[PDB]
């Protein structure tokens, strides 16, 4: 399998051992936009603009 | 530039017709932009005129040379999207305010959404139209009385209405049924409690204007010395905010300690109950032997759930040098100039003042009750609401048990889900967020090559270093100005709240005011005061009926001889063919006398005539 | 020797339009070379939104407190239709009641409220209608849609005007029909007689003269109703607040046409005439000025919200002490001889 | 920048000035021209005139 690359923003999550476990692309969906705005993976309930 | 006839045909293109109704990029003889065209009929274009401008210098029209037609230029839509997301959900709901679903699905969206419908606010995506159902509280408020609710298993989101308040309904009449009205009078009652928190202070924040900017570098200090003082304006604002906080605390202490006198024979270890009412959970220590802590058990339970208190900051700052782990953010903030100072008065002194104010309304000479004993004052304040004195004199142990149960309930309610602690933790989190933002402000480039002065001083020349440090200095000074403006805006509201706090302390606790619907909710009886983190806690006792009955009452009667009688805080009932009097808050028939009836000298029109009342 | 009854009016501001501003949409409309520089001022964007959200939350809490004060301890019967019962003791209340019961619909305001709202266009419903008549037909050359195209937009409040009108109607009915939950259980004529007697008037004249009092109340209500044809003080303030809001919005919008010492106030000409190494400075020159303007605007808003909240608290106190009860505070509700 | 800071400080202080003036108006209307049935408002407990 081959896929192209580009310069884009990504969110990284490091555990207590320094291993990447989760990641989300901020330019994929609106939930990913909310996650990158809150810099987390389980944002609180609210109305995000 | 970009206007005229002399053009460069290096990048040549073919001429295209002018399209109307779509937002496209146009190159009209050098005029470049983006907008929508519209064919109109304009006759103001002369021979030497081909463009239409406004007062701001924007093209809003033109006339083509090849085809003498007129058009208007208007930009297309540009807005944002409002999304409501729950705690754990797959995808959040969408709402395009003031836009139809057709326009969204045809112009700004290219995803085939299965759920879509129009509303009063706009097109709603990923939701169900259930406006026929109403709720009392919802965390996703959209406006105009609509809010989105989440239901765990179509789509889990629902579009319902919002109605947080409603009135109580009865099955009585709204007319005069046979000359008498139909109203309900309570037959049984109890005592209920209610807590309330009012913020009276805020953490005193002090910022070192010479440490936040130019921490330890000498060239940075020499460059900052060229901007004048630029730090005295911040220091004066911080000092005046601290002075306002100190004046507020002193005024609160004076209001708590205004005109109070006790006896020199109390010990708080043997005299802690009156009329079988337990008050041990609302008293500290007053006597000879007592430790460094004088907080009541309620204050202890309140302070044990908050970490950032008057002593918490002191302990956190003590645990910065040496120790085991210095990973706390408070030490990092203190190492940059941001530090919190303790208030002028300790919490133990406020707790002692509150204990003295509470005792002043519990033992002779009853300073906080104008010289009236506690049970007598309670009976008077209950009678003032329309309750006969007989049922109060007969039911005293019941009132004591109700007070004890209310105290136990208000003490146990703070364990699982309190209400006063929410405001305290919200204030703490707001202060922490402000401090974290002010700290993270130092990690911005502000147009420079880096946000660290060490790299700039170890990589570039002194002139380049100055050029790169100037922008950082300006940005940090702007941030400090914004922060002190925010601090002023917050201290104004803190003063506004402390004013009402002092007013309620003076008019609801240490005295009984005739102001109805001010301390409680119309049936207020007694209010107490307790010490709380960054404020005070009030315990409001009220009169709460439990049972009711339907009776027929009369507004007023007229006796023989064109005389009239009018009741005060009561009504006239009829039993066994006899007119009597009853209270407005308790059903207890009693003979008609002169101490509860207003005498008149005129017979009204709609008053019931009864020449059988033998009253002088 | 002889007396009459006079009426007065007073307007107290309790809320304000909720203005939301986006840093990106205001600074860099649709340009990437501008976003690349705005990304450096990261912390300057997520502070204006936070301040505006705090202001909106404070306004919502204020509106909820006003609603709670208007709907605190109101017991009404279930046999009131608001159309069969509209007058008591020869005193009309048609111009002061809306619609209450299981027979109403969307329209629930009163004729007086309708007459007052028919002269004010820049209301929440007005903003909604304007944003609907924006782009997509009904040519949007107005300034509101132009402000909306740059990030400046006004959001509607949490509670609509219909719910507030219903709350006021319920509060008015609470002191008009039994049980009198807003008059301590005293009927309206007896309450008026007691309030007049409390000033030093004997009960004989009050008991003998009741139709005169009813006619005086009706005449006062009619004079208050047919008095908005001219320009009163209440309507003057209701227009002045929205005029000041519009002036502030236009002054904020006009800031986009300033050069701040650059070659031009438009990023298109800078990006189409100069190279990026020479255009970055020109873009930052405008970014700084626009950020300063937004900071000044949010500072002014945070300064005004305090006075707004103070006025709202004063209105809540007047509602709790002068409307739903009779407080023995002289020179507080009226000019000494206040009745109700 | 200095002028903006000064006018911001003035606009901030105006609110406290207006609050104090409103309190003064209330105290004048409820303690000088009339005897209010309130305690610990005009004076200190035993207030006469
Ligand atoms: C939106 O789409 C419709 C249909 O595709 C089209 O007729 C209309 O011109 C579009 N609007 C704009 C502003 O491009
Ligand atoms: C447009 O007007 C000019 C001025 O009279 C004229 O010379 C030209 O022929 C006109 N163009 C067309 C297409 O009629
Ligand atoms: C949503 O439901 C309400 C109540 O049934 C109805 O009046 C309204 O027309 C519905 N909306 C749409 C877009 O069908
Ligand atoms: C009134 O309520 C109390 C509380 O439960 C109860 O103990 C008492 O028996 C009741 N009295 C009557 C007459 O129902
Ligand atoms: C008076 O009240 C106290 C406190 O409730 C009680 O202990 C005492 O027994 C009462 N006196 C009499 C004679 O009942
Ligand atoms: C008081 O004035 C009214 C209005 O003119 C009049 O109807 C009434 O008779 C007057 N009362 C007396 C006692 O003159
Ligand atoms: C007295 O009753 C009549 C009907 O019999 C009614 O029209 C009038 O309004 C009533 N007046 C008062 C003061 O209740």
């Amino acid at each position: 399998w081959v896929t192209p690359l580009s310069r884009r923003q990504y969110l990284l999550n490091f555990d207590e051992h320094g291993v990447i476990t989760n990641a989300v692309d901020c330019s994929s969906s609106f939930l990913s936009e909310i996650q990158c705005k809150t810099q987390s993976f389980a944002p609180n309930t609210g109305v995000y603009d | 530039i970009n206007s005229g006839t002399t053009c460069s045909n290096d990048l040549l293109y073919s001429n295209t017709e002018i399209s109307t109704g779509v937002c496209v990029n146009y190159d009209l003889y050098g005029i470049t932009g983006q907008g929508i065209f519209k064919e109109v009929s304009a006759a103001y274009y002369n021979n030497w005129q081909n463009l239409l401008y406004d007062s701001n210098g924007n093209i809003i029209g033109f006339k083509d040379f090849l085809t003498n037609k007129t058009y208007t230029i208007l930009p297309c839509y540009s807005g944002r999207v409002s999304a409501a997301f729950y705690q754990n959900s797959s995808s959040p709901a969408l709402l395009y305010r003031n836009l139809k679903c057709s326009y969204v699905l045809n112009n700004i969206s290219f995803i085939s959404q299965p759920f879509y419908f129009d509303s009063y606010l706009g097109c709603v995506l990923n939701a169900v139209n259930l406006t026929s159902y109403s709720v009392s509280s919802c965390d996703l408020r959209m406006g105009s009385g609509f809010c989105i609710d989440y239901a765990l298993p179509s789509s889990p989101y629902r579009f319902v209405t919002f109605e947080p308040f409603n009135v109580s309904f009865v099955n009585d009449s709204v007319e005069t049924v046979g000359g008498l009205f139909e109203i309900q009078i309570p037959t049984n009652f109890t005592i209920a409690g209610h807590e309330e928190f009012i913020q009276t202070s805020s953490p005193k924040v002090t910022i070192d204007c010479s440490a936040f900017v130019c921490s330890n570098y000498a060239a940075c200090h020499d460059l900052l010395s060229e901007y004048g003082t630029f730090c005295d304006n911040i220091n004066s604002i911080l000092n005046e905010v601290n002075d306002l906080l100190d004046i507020t605390q002193l005024q609160v202490a004076n209001a708590l300690m205004q005109g109070v006198t006790l006896s020199s024979n109390l010990n708080t270890n043997l005299h802690s109950d009156v009329d079988n009412i337990d008050f041990k959970s609302l008293l500290g220590c007053l006597g000879s032997q007592c430790g460094s802590s004088s907080r009541s058990p309620l204050e202890d339970l309140l302070f044990n759930k908050v970490k950032l208190s008057d002593v918490g900051f002191v302990e956190a700052y003590n645990n910065c040098t040496g120790g085991s782990e210095i990973r706390d953010l408070l030490c990092v903030q203190s190492f940059n100039g941001i530090k919190v100072l303790p208030p002028i008065l300790s919490e133990t002194q406020i707790s002692g003042y509150t204990t003295a104010a509470t005792v002043a309304a519990m033992f002779p000479p009853w300073s906080a009750a104008a010289g009236v004993p506690f049970p007598l004052n309670v009976q008077y304040r209950i009678n003032g609401l329309g309750v006969t004195m007989d049922v109060l004199n007969k039911n005293q142990k019941l009132i004591a048990n109700a007070f004890n149960k209310a105290l136990l309930s208000i003490q146990n309610g703070f364990t699982a889900t309190p209400s006063a602690l929410a405001k305290i933790q919200s204030v703490v989190n707001a202060n922490a967020q402000a401090l974290n933002s002010l700290l993270q402000q130092l990690f911005n480039k502000f147009g420079a090559i880096s946000s660290s002065l060490q790299e700039i001083l170890s990589r570039l020349d002194p002139p380049e270093a100055q050029v790169q440090i100037d922008r950082l200095i300006n940005g940090r000074l702007t941030a400090l100005n914004a922060y002190v403006s925010q601090q002023l805006s917050d201290i104004t509201l803190i003063k506004a709240g402390a004013s009402r706090a002092i007013e309620k302390v003076n008019e609801c606790v240490k005295s009984q005011s005739p102001r109805i619907n001010f301390c409680g909710n119309g049936n207020h009886i007694l209010s107490l005061v307790q010490n709380a983190p960054y404020g005070l806690l009030f315990i409001h006792f009220s009169y709460k009926p439990t049972s009711f009955k339907t009776v027929l009452v009369s507004p007023g009667l007229c006796l023989s001889g064109d005389r009239g009688i009018a009741p005060k805080q009561g009504y006239f009932i009829k039993q066994n063919d006899s007119w009597m009097f009853t209270g407005s808050s308790y059903y207890y028939p009693e003979p008609i006398s002169d101490k509860n009836v207003v005498f008149m000298n005129s017979c009204s029109v709609n008053f019931t005539k009864a020449p059988f009342i033998y009253l002088n």
